[PDB]
């Protein structure tokens, strides 16, 4: 099949920005090339066909060029709407190809994660097992490392990350950790702390909780 | 892309998986050069702008008339067929394959005398959107002389599920000057065209091969007084040309071993349905259908 | 009551049962209905050789028999002269060929098929029937064994094709 | 008004066959080729093949050629996507697009059917506390729903008066074969007492709809 390739595999940028996403075929396709825009939980929409040509619709700010292997997407002055992951099409040789995408993030000052450490319910305890959780809030960028210690100890293969999209109104990234034991492991121990490394800190700020608190 | 008739391409294109399309451009049969657009059959779902559209031309999907309008006024068109190329191979899909003289006799022709008229017909298991169009010449010269009809429809032999339609022509060659002798092959040429499908078939043939002669004219008897042998005379088929001696002929004459074949009008037999053939005397053309008579 | 029917009827029998004798002996050979004429252009015989009858008039030379040929030639004489003439070269054409053909099929080692003499006879009773004083020709090419026995299914066809055309014009002298 | 609508999320365990549909409207149905393709869990776009609204002529990607079917019963112009035997790795969210003619790109597409494969058996979640701990400010607090199948689950606050704030993360799948999620908020230190916070989770695969309570200690 013919490869499709699109760099760079993410970008960020600011509001009325002129940015330009790349694609290339791993032979030639003549200018036969679209263009799709998709956002979180809805489906693509059809932007750009034959390399450079505006499907009847779509924005005046928009356009393309290129042919044969080395393709492009401009957007002259960009906007709100326009923040999405966009992916190029072959459509020269069966089976038509994709690239796979390029994220459109927004770009907004550096900001440190608000950090809380949660305990695990006595409800779930009395049930097994036990869900201690890290919550790293609202920052920039969602370059951010978590570890776990406990009791000064590393944790391996026993964390679950799960991160959001940019907040639609503050531009911003959150996350939560989630490291998981057994009801027995877990009284095991005394120091549960997660140690977050991130840009925005100036080194590493660690949230830990031992066992009492009233 | 070649052009069939105005306003009439067609696009070739093999299927082989990893094989492309063909990127046509379609231009506008108008002066102005204005705010014009594109569809596609009956959708109005404008396809593009400019006297220009050009596209590109993979599937069945492709084909069909394309519109240019201005004004919601239609402009010109253009319809394309596809001309499909297996591998190697066109297709031959729409005309069956009568695999009676040789293999892929497709369009088969008769012919009653010497004189330049014949008939071919093809046969066809479809009986919608079909459109042909028929052309006929002998060698790379006089591209006159043969001319020919319009195909029309002659039969409906039905078949286990499938009706089968036979569809005939006729044509006429006309020589400024005849030869005593065919020196190249007569060759017929048929564009079928089913919807969006585009194919065209060719035969060569020598009149002097493809001949059938109508049935012997008129036939009689004479026993005489009581002796009982029975005699058969008739006479040369009107059709067939002359004159007789420059265009002899041959009969066989039959009953219901004991074949008895003669070049001669008339002959006599041993009484008891009888009937008689009649062949070019010179080639082994086919024999003419059967004439009856009392016994 | 025709001296030349009888002797182009005899050719005609004597092409249509040589040619069934090659492609019925030759079968590693391309001997299946390829179609060549070696009097092409050399020779008028196809263009007046139909009866007076569609030969309306010349719309579309040589012409001088030989006292001593064959005589219900109460139509003969006529226009057909300039068929005679050609018709009667054409045998000449012929006549090498077969006779060079014959040479080499002599020759071959791989006694495969023979040219049958009776042909070649009934080829030459004819020209003798139609008399005719001729000066002419055989430029050329020549071949092997296996060549050769290629060049003679093509002419085995292309001279029944014409000896047919023979006995048309000998069957209607006969008659008119 | 050209539209392509598909049928609901569907949920099924490995081996067993399925069909999904996808009815299209306000356009000429037998002028367009209708296609399919597939977008695994945060991944890309595999064009699986596309095919014609009137005569049978299917063009499949070779990798799915003899893994699935396509049809169309252009009476009601509907097209179909159908497998025989499900795998895990099936699992993921089929779009059905429209192939624009003299191009082959698509044209527009339809919203979706998410499918699910997994040897799971349906079932809710279990709603536990993540009590604030101690800011004497800003706290935070949050519901866990865990363990649960399939997805999706709703997750508001207050019956949805609390949104300001509110990070429902993307649900995770756990090696158990079963999801879970978590949803937090960000609170002044000064309301924890006043007034009361309760995060409402629905999770309509079983009827499911637990309101948990969070409060401190
Ligand atoms: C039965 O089926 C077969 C197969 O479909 C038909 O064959 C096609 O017939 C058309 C006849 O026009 C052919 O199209 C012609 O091709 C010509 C030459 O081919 C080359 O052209 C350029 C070269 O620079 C390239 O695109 C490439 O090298 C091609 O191989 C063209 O020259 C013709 O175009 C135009 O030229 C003249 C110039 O004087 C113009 O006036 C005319 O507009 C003319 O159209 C044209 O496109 C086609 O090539 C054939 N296909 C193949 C593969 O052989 C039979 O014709 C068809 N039987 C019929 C006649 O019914």
């Amino acid at each position: 099949d013919i490869q499709m390739t699109q760099s760079p595999s993410s970008l960020s940028a600011s509001v009325g920005d002129r940015v330009t996403i790349t694609c290339r075929a791993s032979q030639g396709i003549s200018s036969w090339l679209a263009w799709y825009q998709q956002k979180p939980e809805k489906a693509p929409k059809s932007l750009i066909y034959a390399a450079s040509s505006l499907q009847s619709g779509v924005p005046s700010r928009f356009s393309g060029s290129g042919s044969g292997t080395d393709f492009t997407l401009t957007i002259s002055s960009l906007q709100p709407e326009d923040f999405a992951t966009y992916y190029c099409q072959q459509y020269n040789i069966y089976p038509y190809t994709f690239g796979q995408g390029t994220k459109l993030e927004i770009k907004r000052t550096v900001a440190a994660p608000s950090v809380f450490i949660f305990p695990p319910s006595d409800e779930q305890l009395k049930s097994g097992t036990a869900s201690v959780v890290c919550l790293l809030n609202n920052f920039y960028p969602r370059e951010a490392k978590v570890q776990w210690k406990v009791d000064n100890a590393l944790q391996s293969g026993n964390s679950q990350e799960s991160v959001t999209e940019q907040d639609s109104k503050d531009s911003t990234y959150s996350l939560s950790s989630t490291l998981t034991l057994s009801k027995a492991d877990y009284e095991k121990h005394k120091v549960y702390a997660c140690e977050v490394t991130h840009q925005g800190l100036s080194s590493p700020v660690t949230k830990s909780f031992n066992r009492g608190e009233c | 892309i070649w052009e069939l008739k105005k306003d009439v391409y067609v696009v070739e294109l093999d299927w082989y998986p990893d094989a492309p399309g063909e990127m046509v451009v379609l231009t506008c049969d108008t002066p102005e050069e204005d705010g014009i657009t594109w569809t596609l059959d009956q959708s109005s779902e404008v396809l593009g702008s400019g006297k220009t559209l050009t596209i590109q031309v993979k599937e069945f999907g492709d084909a069909g008339q394309y519109t240019c309008h201005k004004g919601g006024e239609v402009l010109s068109h253009s319809l394309l067929l596809l001309h499909k190329k297996e591998d190697g191979i066109w297709s031959t899909d729409i005309l069956k394959d009568q695999k009676e003289p040789k293999n892929k006799t497709f369009l088969r022709c008769e012919a009653k005398n010497y004189s330049g008229r014949f008939t071919c017909w093809w046969l066809t298991t479809i009986s919608t959107d079909l459109t042909f169009s028929v052309k006929s010449s002998r060698g790379s010269s006089d591209p006159q002389g043969v001319t020919c009809g319009a195909a029309t429809l002659s039969a409906e032999r039905v078949r286990g599920d499938n009706k089968e339609y036979e569809y005939s022509v006729e044509c006429q060659e006309d020589s400024a000057c005849p030869a005593a002798e065919e020196s190249l092959p007569i060759e017929v040429m048929v564009d079928a065209v089913h919807k969006l499908k585009y194919e065209n078939y060719t035969s060569s043939f020598f009149i002097r091969d493809i001949i059938k002669p109508d049935p012997p004219k008129n036939l009689q008897l004479k026993p005489l007084k009581n002796s009982r042998q029975v005699e058969v005379s008739w006479e040369y088929p009107d059709t067939w040309s002359t004159p007789h001696s420059y265009f002899s002929l041959t009969f066989c004459v039959q009953v219901q071993k004991d074949r008895v074949f003669t070049d001669k009008t008339s002959a006599t037999v041993i009484c008891r349905s009888i009937s008689v053939r009649a062949q070019d005397r010179y080639y082994s053309s086919s024999w003419s259908e059967w004439a009856s008579v009392p016994c | 009551m025709f001296p030349c029917l009888h002797h182009s009827q005899n050719l005609l029998r004597a092409v249509s049962n040589m040619l069934q004798k090659a492609r019925q002996t030759l079968e590693f050979y391309p001997c299946t209905s390829d179609h060549e004429d070696i009097t092409k252009d050399k020779t008028s015989t196809v263009e007046a050789c139909l009866p007076l009858e569609l030969t309306k008039n010349e719309s579309c030379e040589t012409s001088f028999i030989t006292n001593g040929s064959c005589l219900a030639s109460r139509k003969t004489s006529f226009m057909m002269a300039l068929c005679l003439s050609s018709i009667y070269e054409d045998l000449k054409m012929y006549q090498v060929e077969f006779k060079t053909m014959n040479a080499k099929l002599l020759m071959d080692p791989k006694r495969q098929i023979f040219l049958d003499q009776n042909m070649l006879a009934v080829i030459d009773e004819l020209m003798q029937a139609l008399n005719f004083n001729s000066e002419t020709v055989p430029s050329l090419e020549e071949p092997d064994f296996y060549k050769t026995k290629i060049k003679l299914c093509i002419l085995l066809h292309a001279f029944r094709i014409r000896a047919v055309t023979i006995d048309r014009v000998m069957s209607y002298l006969n008659a008119s | 008004e050209v539209q392509l609508v598909q049928s609901g999320a569907e949920v099924k365990k490995p081996g067993e066959s399925l069909k999904i549909s996808c009815k299209g409207s306000g356009y000429s149905f037998t002028t367009y080729w209708l296609g399919w393709v597939r977008q695994m869990p945060g991944k890309g776009l595999d064009w699986i093949g596309i095919m014609s609204p009137v005569d049978s002529d299917i063009r499949y990607s070779p990798s799915f050629q003899g893994q699935v079917t396509m049809s169309v019963d252009k009476s009601i112009t509907t097209a179909y996507l159908q497998w025989n035997s499900l795998k895990a790795s099936d699992t993921a969210m089929y779009y059905c697009a429209r192939r624009r003619p003299g191009q082959g790109y698509f044209d527009f597409w339809g919203q979706g059917t998410l499918v699910t494969v997994s040897s799971s058996s349906t079932k809710g979640p279990s709603v536990f506390p993540l009590a604030p701990s101690s800011k004497s400010g800003t706290a935070a607090l949050g519901c866990l729903v865990k363990d649960y199948f399939p997805e999706p689950v709703t997750v508001s606050w207050n019956s949805g008066a609390l949104t300001s704030g509110v990070h429902t993360f993307p649900a995770v799948l756990q090696s158990s074969g079963l999801y879970s999620l978590s949803s937090v908020v960000t609170v002044p230190s000064s309301s924890l007492g006043t007034q009361t916070y309760i995060c409402n989770v629905n999770h309509k695969p079983s009827n499911t709809k637990v309101d948990k309570r969070v409060e401190p200690k």
